[PDB]
């Protein structure tokens, strides 16, 4: 799925159709983008068989299950309250979960796509979310090094940070990937805000 | 290379442009590890490395 924001009056969307056929929807609205566009990373839009609907598709991912779609269930995918219509861009479900995300971003103190913003606000947004990520891994290792008891020393602390984070997240809490998922979707929001400037 | 990336990422799906972007930290400024990016997109590190191997190789032909 490829959202190409052209001149800031509209956009174009590249999606799959049938068995990996290429289709593009022009005249895609960029205002009220919150409604229909999924911020998940675990889902993507696909042109319906009779192409007048954009319907969800669950991607291979260990991310949480948003939009009520857990496994590409056709009875949910074809439902009108779980898919968008080309022309009247609702969602829906997508709007609910995305509003929840925009609530999370509000909690963190990050600029949201619902209210006014410029390039500066978005730049500050990414700059802050970076701090959030760094702090998150820092805490994920901090509250992890309590077992020890002195096994750390200068043997464990050997390279690398990738290895350290791997061994630390290996037995980390289950909520960590939920928070990471939230931050991912928020990141996608900030990205949408960035490309809209 | 900074100007070529913004066109090379426009030839990739959004979900790949975003893993490369998060990893290399374009707008983020800072750099994200393979594990962090893998956690953000819910996929293993090897896969992310495959995306990198697909994108960085596109800067040739």
């Amino acid at each position: 799925m490829k959202l190409k924001i052209l001149d800031k009056d509209n956009a174009t969307l590249n999606v799959f159709h049938r068995n990996k056929e290429h289709k593009t929807i022009d005249n895609v609205p960029t205002a009220n983008l919150v409604d229909w566009y999924p911020l998940s990373n675990a889902y993507e839009y696909k042109l319906s068989r009779n192409g007048e609907y954009l319907e969800l598709k669950r991607l291979r991912s260990t991310l949480p299950s948003s939009y009520g779609l857990d496994d590409n269930n056709q009875d949910i995918i074809r439902d009108n309250n779980h898919r968008c219509k080309i022309g009247y861009w609702y969602n829906p479900a997508v709007r609910k979960d995305n509003l929840k995300i925009i609530e999370k971003a509000k909690q963190y103190g990050l600029p949201i796509i619902t209210e006014e913003y410029d390039a500066n606000t978005v730049e500050q947004g990414f700059r802050d979310i970076g701090v959030i990520f760094q702090s998150l891994k820092t805490i994920v290792v901090t509250r992890y090094l309590e077992g020890k008891t002195e096994e750390e020393l200068r043997i464990f602390n050997m390279k690398s940070e990738e290895s350290q984070l791997n061994e630390a997240l290996k037995e980390s809490d289950f909520s960590v990937d939920l928070t990471y998922s939230d931050l991912g979707q928020i990141y996608n929001m900030l990205l949408l805000m960035k490309k809209i400037s | 290379m900074k100007e070529q990336l913004e066109d090379v990422l426009d030839t990739l799906t959004d979900r790949e442009e975003n893993v490369l972007r998060l990893r290399f930290g374009l707008d983020d400024g800072r750099t994200r590890t393979l594990e962090e990016v893998g956690k953000v997109f819910g996929v293993t590190r090897e896969r992310i490395r495959q995306i990198e191997a697909k994108a960085l190789r596109k800067l040739r032909h």
